[PDB]
RNA sequence: ACUAUGGUUGGAGACAACAUGGGAAUCCGGGGUGCUGUAGGCU
RNA sequence: GAGAAGCUCAGACGAGUAGGCAGGCGUGGAGGUUUGUGACGAAGCCUUGGGCGUGAGCCUGGGUCGAACAGCCUCUAGUG
RNA sequence: UCUAGUGGGCCAUUUUUGGUAAGCAGAACUGGCGAUGCGGGAUGAACCGAACGUGAGGUUAAGGUGCCGGAAUGUACGCUCA
RNA sequence: GAGUGUUUAUAGCCCUUGUUGUAAUACGUCCACUGGGGACUGAGGACUGCGGCUUCGUGCCAAGGAUGCUGACAUAAUGGU
């Protein structure tokens, strides 16, 4: 119930994350890769700390190189421990993440045929995590907020354009010259 | 439980005068009768200032008198003037004109020299013989802040009020808090 | 334990007389006005004291 | 006990569009007041449009057409659980689709504690093939042939036997 | 003002009959007929002075 | 002249129900109780009031 | 932890707008004041001299002084159980005119003129205001615009 | 989204639902790319 | 007529510590008054009797007792 | 106009700060106890209902109707064996 | 006996419109429409008032607050302690 107290030039005294690194699988992926996302959510707000968090992700990149290998899996960390919780010492003493209802804490992309997989790695990753969480199988490609449907439509017309694991996505804004020379199989409608 | 509040319910009015002369109880029940039985609002005003006390019943002056029905734009020539009071006399009048004057008492030197410059003084019971509802009278009243006791009353900074001094001269409430060679001034 | 303010019983103690409004007057003091509005102000209500007095008394 | 109504309500007309499209709902409530309320309710869901902004230009009450013949209702309904949110399905054998929705609030109630609050009716309809009936339970009540013994029930009870403290002998059965 | 009580009635009834009928035209047209809002509430106070 | 008819008239002080108020008085009318607005069910409060 | 300093806590009180800074609008000063006017103390950061105190801010008063470059706004404020009268000397720069009293002159007019008009007319005026009126009936059609039957939507996963 | 009011509402709690009311931001899309007062000159 | 300090009609209201005000009950002494009470029994005291007042208190029956005492209008205080 | 007492507060809802926490300490709003009896929560200064002159009759609030205890061992649909 | 495989055969269901039919019933609302049963209260103390009926009268009435007809006891009852 306390307020926001991020790290700031009035306490600069704050320690450093537990947690380093957050996405762990192919970094550098592609837009026909990974077509499935799974989310693992909590379903309340809790205070879970990069300790956990830690643990968390030791235990999630374990299973999953071991049981599917490094080229099925994309999963990575979204809470970021900004607050701090302060502990007397025998002042801040760790960093924790606020996450509310409805945040997602775990996200991973797999193929269709690593769904059952990241269910199960995100179903043994709840008891590493104070609270209650949910998965759910998001209907979105990938990392990108297009829906499966939409995703699709939008290749077959040819309006994405891959860039590393990210793409571009055309849009009706800007100079026509820009565009027109970056996507060659863009079906400009006259109407 | 009844939600009302209670701050306009006692009324802050005589309903008889606190004095226990026998002869003010007879005019006020002679005024109790004419307020009651008459539709004028001189016999209230005079039925609700006999309840009156000495500090509100103020002393008035057949210098006062004179100088109210004498005003040029006036017309009181002949009217009978009437106050619930005391009429005092005024030496610094040195001639007294014609007056008729109802009061509740007079002065010893005042009524001699209304009745010697030709005027007549009357009671409060004549006064309602004479003019039972109040027309053509002149009714007054003394004034009320003439007394001691206001000014004091209202007292504190910055209000120029006289303060409640033992002595009056220098040494007596004229230093620090009164000049700004002294602190400050008030 | 010193430094014990709270403002819990002050606001029912002030609206239990209400909060009273100042008695309004026609007329204010001129000393919070311009000191040549004053002045010149003083002349102008004798002059027009003189008119309405000389009016009256020709009428 | 509940009742049926059909509420039909639009926004109140403005500049932009003085011909406001009309909505109807049929909704199962103890009065009209708590009608409207649902209609509310389940209209600023949907469309922009509150109690202040908008107006009920229509409510009538529902009767059974065949309040004397056996019929068979499903009844969809989404309601929120302590964790999250469900639909769910549910059968049941009555005469009016009222009975039905209260046979299914008791239901929901008894099973799982959920409220009338909770529990949002997405569809009532009328089952008319044997084959349509999902519940073995319900389809079972199908067979003409149909002979069951009388359900254990805690004897016959009087206004004044019933009342009565002691009985001269033990009852049978 | 026996007068005036009758013609009060006579209107309660011309008004309560007149709603009726509209109603029913409305109902027979298929349209809706939206009544005048209530100008008059009766309000009980049901909580006590606590 | 309705500010005024209804000024003249003195608060009416009625009874309590017969039959009593719902099961909980002090929730919404549309909740199951007995405050907010009621419509025409306010007769018959009236009528076990009075 | 507390000071009582006279622009405390007036961080974003006295701050300008975005895009609102640099030069101050010059018709400002050609607005002419006058005494019994009806005015609101707005502060303005740039201008520091003339500066009333921060409970004045978003007030509203009546001119009774006016001087060079100043005016006299007057203000009732809350000390306990009774106003105080407050005499405030705000520079123009701080003080606008309230659109309510252009408004209430504009109503006025037209209520006078109104009442002219219905007297050489021989008929009713109706110059008091009333509150929003019940909704009347009306007659809604249906043609062209069938009712359309709404249901509750089933819960679904919307990630 | 948020929020005023309410319950002897649910939940251990965190929180959530409901009832009477008020009501965003941001994103995206559509449209546009100065108006005007005074005084004077101009095939 | 109804102690005009009186009579009569009507409506609303009623918690209370600290604290404020008013009207009353009780005690000693003083002035006035009551053809006032009393050795055929004053005051005081006891009472398993009676009456009045919301109350402070008052009146009275019975027993003991033996020398003083009280009502009303005021005054006063070492007054509960 | 004059004057008394007070100038140790506390509890509950909601918004919080300091604290590992506290029947902890400190702020804001409202309602209360203090100074508030009465019906209910078996009991209780604050919770629910409701604010009180002496009584008669009727009806309720919160709360209850197996016995203690005044009031259905009422009605309808289900779940539960510890 | 145990099963068919076609739409009333020797049975009967469901869905449409015609009348009798302005069908009833249930529900809601209203009646200055009308019948009973039980309980508590009787304040005020010549008259005036508002109403209704009238034979038109200081007439009658349920109309600005209870009267009437009976009986038993009275070392009983009711009260007080």
């Amino acid at each position: 119930k306390n307020k926001p107290y991020p790290k700031s030039r009035y306490n600069r005294a704050v320690p450093d994350s537990k947690i380093r690194i957050f996405d762990l699988g192919r970094k550098r992926a592609g837009v026909d890769e990974f077509p499935l996302c799974i989310h693992l959510v909590s379903n309340e707000y809790e205070q879970i700390t990069s300790e956990a968090l830690e643990a968390a992700r030791i235990c999630a990149n374990k299973y999953l190189v071991k049981i599917g290998g490094k080229d099925s899996f994309h999963l990575r960390v979204r809470a970021h421990p900004f607050h701090v919780v302060r502990i007397n010492k025998m002042k801040p003493n760790g960093l924790v993440a606020r996450v509310n209802i409805g945040q997602i804490l775990m996200s991973v992309r797999t193929k269709d045929s690593s769904r059952a997989t990241a269910i199960e790695a995100l179903r043994r990753c709840q008891y590493k995590f104070p609270g209650q969480q949910r998965i759910i199988v998001s209907k979105k490609w990938g990392f990108s907020q297009y829906a499966r449907d939409e995703y699709i439509e939008k290749r077959s017309r040819g309006e994405i354009i891959p860039d590393g694991c990210y793409a571009k996505f055309l849009n009706k804004r800007g100079s026509l010259q820009e565009k027109l020379d970056l996507f060659p199989e863009a079906s400009f409608n006259l109407a | 439980g009844i939600d009302i509040e209670r701050h306009h319910v006692r009324k802050s009015q005589r309903s008889k005068p606190a004095s226990e002369n026998v002869y003010l109880k007879l005019l006020v029940k002679l005024y109790r009768f004419l307020a009651r039985r008459t539709d004028s609002r001189f016999n209230k005003a005079i039925l609700k200032r006999l309840f009156q006390s000495k500090t509100n019943r103020p002393p008035i002056s057949i210098s006062k008198i004179a100088a109210l029905t004498s005003r040029k734009s006036a017309s009181l020539e002949g009217k009978t003037t009437v106050i619930v009071g005391t009429v005092t006399d005024d030496e610094r009048l040195l001639t007294v004109p014609k007056l008729s004057v109802a009061a509740l008492r007079f002065t010893k030197s005042a009524r001699a020299r209304i009745l010697k410059a030709g005027g007549e003084v009357l009671t409060l019971d004549q006064l309602a013989l004479r003019a039972p509802t109040g027309s053509n009278t002149v009714l007054l009243r003394g004034k009320k802040h003439a007394r001691e006791a206001y000014r004091h009353f209202g007292f504190g900074p910055h209000k120029h009020k006289a303060p409640y001094v033992r002595s009056e001269g220098r040494k007596f409430e004229r230093a620090r808090g009164r000049r700004k060679s002294r602190a400050f001034k008030v | 334990k010193s430094k014990n303010h709270t403002n819990h019983n002050q606001n029912k103690k002030a609206h239990r007389n209400g909060i009273k409004r100042p008695q309004k007057h026609r007329y204010d003091s001129l000393k919070y006005r311009d000191a040549k509005f004053r002045r010149n102000q003083k002349f102008a209500n004798r002059g027009t004291v003189e008119a309405i007095r000389q009016a009256k008394a020709s009428a | 006990a509940l009742k049926e109504y059909q509420v039909v309500g639009r926004k109140v007309p403005t500049e932009h569009e003085p011909v406001p499209k009309l909505f109807r709902m049929r909704l199962f409530a103890p009065n009209e007041s708590v009608a409207k309320s649902r209609y509310w309710y389940f209209l600023k869901m949907i469309n922009k449009v509150k109690k202040a902004t908008g107006e009920i230009v229509a409510i009538n009450e529902i009767s059974e057409p065949k309040p004397l013949k056996a019929k068979v209702f499903g009844i969809w309904i989404r309601y929120d659980s302590r964790s999250g949110t469900h639909n769910m399905y549910k059968e049941f054998r009555d005469t009016t689709r009222v009975g039905a929705v209260e046979a299914m609030y008791a239901d929901m109630a008894a099973r799982h504690r959920a409220r009338f609050r909770s529990i949002r009716i997405l569809k009532v309809v009328e089952v008319e093939k044997k084959e349509d009936v999902r519940r073995n339970y319900v389809k079972q009540l199908l067979n003409p042939h149909l002979k069951f013994p009388l359900p254990h029930r805690r004897t016959g009870v009087v206004g004044l036997a019933g009342k009565k403290v002691f009985a001269p002998h033990r009852p049978s059965t | 003002i026996a007068k005036r009580a009758e013609s009060y009635d006579a209107e309660y009834r011309k008004a309560e009959r007149e709603q009726i009928e509209l109603g029913r035209k409305a109902r027979a047209e298929g349209n809706y007929y939206v009544p005048d809002e209530t100008k008059l509430v009766f309000v009980i106070r049901i909580r006590g002075i606590n | 002249n309705f500010k005024q008819a209804a000024n003249f008239i003195w608060p009416f002080q009625l009874s309590s129900p017969l039959g009593g108020w719902r099961d909980r008085k002090f929730k919404h009318f549309i909740e199951g109780g007995d405050a907010g607005k009621r419509d025409e069910h306010i007769n018959s409060l009236v009528r076990k009031m009075l | 932890p507390h000071s009582y300093g006279i622009r405390a806590r007036t961080r974003y009180t006295f701050q300008r707008g975005f895009r609102e800074h640099g030069q101050i609008r010059l018709s400002t000063y050609l607005k002419t004041y006058k005494v019994g006017d009806i005015v609101d103390i707005k502060v303005n950061g740039a201008v520091q001299k003339g500066m009333p105190h921060k409970y004045y801010h978003g007030k509203t008063g009546v001119v009774y002084n006016v001087t060079q470059s100043s005016v006299g706004v007057l203000i009732y404020k809350v000390v306990g159980n009774r106003y105080m009268e407050k005499r405030v000397n705000v520079r123009i720069e701080h003080v606008k005119h309230s659109k309510c009293r252009q408004d209430f002159l504009d109503r006025v007019k037209a209520n006078e003129a109104k009442r002219k008009e219905a007297k050489a007319q021989g008929k009713t005026v109706q110059l008091r205001r009333q509150p929003a009126p019940p909704a009347t009936a009306h007659f809604v059609s249906t043609e062209n615009n069938e009712p359309v039957t709404l249901h509750p939507v089933a819960y679904d996963t919307t990630i």
